[PDB]
RNA sequence: UUAUUGGAGGUAGAGCACUGUUUGGACGAGGGGCCGGUUACCGAAUUCAGACAAACUCCGAAUGCCAAUUAAUU
RNA sequence: CUGGGGCGGUCGCCUCCUAAAAGGUAACGGAGGCGCUCAAAGGUUCCCUCAGAAUGGUUGGAAAUCAUUCAUAGAGUGUAA
RNA sequence: UCUGGUGACUAUAGCAAGGAGGUCACACCUGUUCCCAUGCCGAACACAGAAGUUAAGCUCCUUAGCGUCGAUGGUAGUCGAACUUACGUUCCGCUAGAGUAGAACGUUGCCAGGC
């Protein structure tokens, strides 16, 4: 289980969001052990791959800039309508 | 032929917070009227009668918390 | 079977508490007085009159109308009182087990009955027109009840 | 449940009015009030 | 059919309808559910009407649960008479739904005859449907 | 079970419903008092400012000796008044704690008054 | 009028801690099937999960309001 | 007065919701009260702390009365909210 | 530095659990003769003493078990603007409640005694 990631820059507008949702990317936040809190975005149907094959409860490979930190993925909102993933949280592991 | 039963009120009466935190009153200005005590009177400060919280003095108000969920008006003198 | 670390750590009986029970006098304002009269012959406090707290429906009750007396017996005299009349009691009562098994509430409560019968064993109440049971309760200094139940067990029948 | 009328036996005139009720005080009742005339507390009668 | 035994008030103010579901999204019960999309008052008798339609398709198989109850009683003035004089007398209870509401839930069936039932059971609902399953992932 | 009550806690309780209207200020400082089963003590405070300005106790060893206690409260009392007296021997309100106003609490408060103090 | 600062107050939204309404499932105490008890069934309590409110609230905005500054425009 | 008028209902005062987080705010809109009472149910100084739940126990209407523990006003506060 | 008295602070201070301490304090503790007192009980209050005890209250160390506090990110709602009549859409500011990471088994003033 390996996800890459993208650093999300300071302050997106709403409809910076609704533009990324509509694409296949999903906000998300990083936060936990040995890492302080870093808002990234992941690309959508690479997420579900990962998380079929690994379960709810398994460990990830996320790459974020030029580290990569084991995380598990803590919460994610959900969209009932329209089926999409809208957020996900990760959480560092140690 | 229907009717109702339902036709009436009383008076509104006024009440709530009658100056400002931060403003300058006189001897006996009224700062707030109530029923009961929703805010207790501190330092300088009387309660009436009907729970009205009025000054004692000149000075500034200071509307502040008292404990975990109770509120206070004080006011203080040099101004 | 005691092991107490210090002298101090020695569970004794607190306390004796005996009520004349519910005395309900619709028109035995009389008997009350007599009940009275008997819980004063009976131990060497003076008794002291209930009163109702609430009012229970479907009964001439409200809030007041002494219905009942409570005596409060915790002194040496008092002690000694208790233990001769529990003496006296054990031979009048034609029991062979005495008291219940499971009396403590758990927290080391006698909660022991009476039923008028060993009530009046000093004189006999033949001037008596109704019967006086009572309610004993005896109050434990001790955390456990099973200890509690085999610190009463001495100088007790249960 | 009547209005009463206190009245002073030195000052000469009735300056206190109060109520009662005649069922639970059928006596007339009895106080010291304050004589701004005798300058000081005297006892005052009901009418 | 379904309403209150007793209600502190008899007559209420009218629901608020617009907006989005603020809760009960989600099957928890059984397995298969019929989500709405979009918004409406369910009167009790159409909530009778579609239980009695969906249950006797299943032939006494499962289990059926209804996550909607009319809390809500609205009046009605008898016929057609003049304007204000009182508010009238109460003539049915409703709940109000929005986008996203499981209205029902099925379990101890096939997933056919459960789209089937849940199909026959829309029809009698004066919202649109859509059938959902017990979400994951 | 029987459960015999702390009895200093419940002193706290009375003392605070006591000490609600009556402060120090300076020109009439509290005159607090706290008893034990052995001793007794006394204090002279401002609470606008929350400092104290005089103290006096049986336990000090310029009063020591076996009087019953009582005697004790009463010379603990007159020399508390001493040390008032210094400065600012003029009025003040006397903090009872939460003990009832009798016997040796009484005797500190009449050997105070009887001695200089103004209250 | 705006910037900055301080304050009073319970709406929208949420929530179920109280007062009411409600759907499933347990747990046990009781009546109770029987021959007193099994089981059923019936009602009450505590629990687990999930819902509703103008006259519910452990919470709680955006705005609007009251003020004060050798502030800036008017 | 009045969703024409009549018939029916209503007319002064108090409390709540409608009332849109200051105050104010209508309809023959939705709910209730008042036309008093108390000689202590007023003043002051000292004390004190509940309902309820749980387990026991003669009478036990299940609960009257008694004992222990928990128990935030759920008690109580003359009279509506 | 320890203990005590007395203040200030929204429980980050509380409740629960475990473990240790005493003649320097404090308390349990002895008794009811006296001051005083208990609708009865020296239980409580009050007074008189120091025999015992750290058992308890209390004080110190351990734990996050319940209670309390609590971001970031996202969502709901909404001031203003622009489309529109849709149980609406778009842009721009502000920004919850619930939940998650986490904090937390108190901080501090004055006086006396002991150090």
């Amino acid at each position: 289980a390996s996800l890459k990631s993208i650093i999300r820059q300071g302050k997106q507008t709403r409809s910076d969001l609704k533009q990324l949702r509509k694409s296949g990317k999903v906000p998300a936040v990083v936060y936990g052990y040995g890492t302080k809190n870093v808002s990234v975005k992941v690309d959508e149907v690479e997420f579900i791959k990962v998380i079929r094959e690994v379960g709810r409860n398994g460990v990830i490979e996320l790459g974020v800039g030029s580290k990569t930190i084991k995380v598990m993925v803590a919460d994610y909102q959900f969209d009932p309508l329209k089926n999409q993933i809208t957020h996900i949280d990760f959480l560092a592991i140690n | 032929v229907s009717s109702t039963k339902n036709g009436r009120d009383s008076e509104s009466k006024r009440l709530g917070a009658k100056r400002a935190d931060g403003q300058f009153v006189t001897g006996g200005s009224i700062l707030y009227r109530q029923r009961g005590t929703k805010i207790y009177p501190g330092e300088n400060v009387g309660r009436g009668g009907d729970d009205t919280l009025f000054a004692k003095i000149d000075g500034v108000v200071k509307f502040e918390r008292k404990g975990r969920d109770k509120k206070q008006v004080s006011v203080y003198a040099v101004a | 079977k005691f092991n107490y670390s210090s002298v101090m750590e020695v569970p004794k009986i607190d306390k004796i508490v005996v009520n004349m029970g519910v005395g309900d006098a619709v028109q035995n304002s009389k008997v009350l007085d007599n009940a009275v009269e008997e819980l004063e012959l009976i131990t060497g406090q003076k008794p002291l009159v209930t009163k109702a707290k609430k009012s229970i429906a479907t009964f001439r009750l409200r809030e007041g109308m002494p219905i009942g007396a409570k005596v409060t017996l915790r002194g040496e005299r008092m002690y000694e009182f208790l233990d001769k009349l529990i003496s006296v009691s054990l031979p009048r009562v034609r029991d062979f087990q005495g008291v219940s098994k499971k009396a403590f509430d758990g927290r080391g409560n006698y909660t022991l009955g009476v039923k008028e019968q060993l009530i009046f064993p000093e004189i006999d109440y033949d001037k008596v027109s109704k019967v006086r049971g009572m309610d004993i309760v005896i109050v434990t200094t001790a955390n456990t009840d099973e200890e509690a139940r085999e610190l009463l067990a001495n100088f007790g029948m249960p | 449940r009547v209005n009463v009328t206190l009245a002073c036996t030195e000052c000469g005139d009735r300056n206190y009015i109060t109520t009662k009720n005649k069922r639970n005080n059928p006596e007339r009742i009895e106080m010291k009030k304050y004589c701004p005339r005798l300058n000081k507390y005297t006892l005052h009668r009901e009418t | 059919m379904l309403l209150p035994k007793r209600v502190k008030y008899r007559r209420q103010h009218r629901p608020k309808t617009t907006g989005r579901s603020k809760g009960g999204n989600y099957v928890t019960f059984g397995e298969f559910g019929l989500q709405a999309t979009t918004t409406s008052w369910i009167t009790s008798r159409q909530i009778e009407s579609a239980r009695i339609a969906m249950t006797r398709y299943m032939k006494r198989g499962g289990k059926v649960w209804i996550k909607i109850f009319p809390h809500t009683p609205y009046t009605k003035k008898p016929l057609e008479v003049r304007m204000g004089a009182g508010k009238g007398a109460v003539e049915g209870w409703i709940a109000v739904v929005k986008p996203g509401r499981i209205l029902f839930e099925v379990a101890g069936v096939s997933e056919e005859v459960a789209r089937e039932a849940l199909r026959l059971a829309s029809h009698k609902l004066p919202v649109k449907t859509k059938f959902v399953k017990r979400e994951e992932l | 079970m029987i459960s015999k009550i702390d009895k200093n806690k419940v002193r706290l309780k009375r003392h605070a419903r006591v000490r609600t209207n009556l402060s120090g200020t300076a020109e009439k400082p509290r005159l607090n008092v706290y008893r034990s089963n052995k001793h007794i003590y006394a204090q002279i405070i401002d609470d606008n400012k929350g400092v104290t300005l005089a103290q006096a106790s049986s336990k000090d060893s310029d009063i020591a000796t076996t009087a019953t206690k009582v005697e004790l409260a009463t010379k603990v009392g007159e020399a508390i008044a001493k040390k008032a007296a210094d400065k600012g021997i003029k009025e003040i309100v006397f903090d009872r704690g939460g003990y009832l106003y009798h016997g040796r609490v009484k005797a500190l408060a009449e050997a105070a008054r009887e001695s200089g103090l103004e209250f």
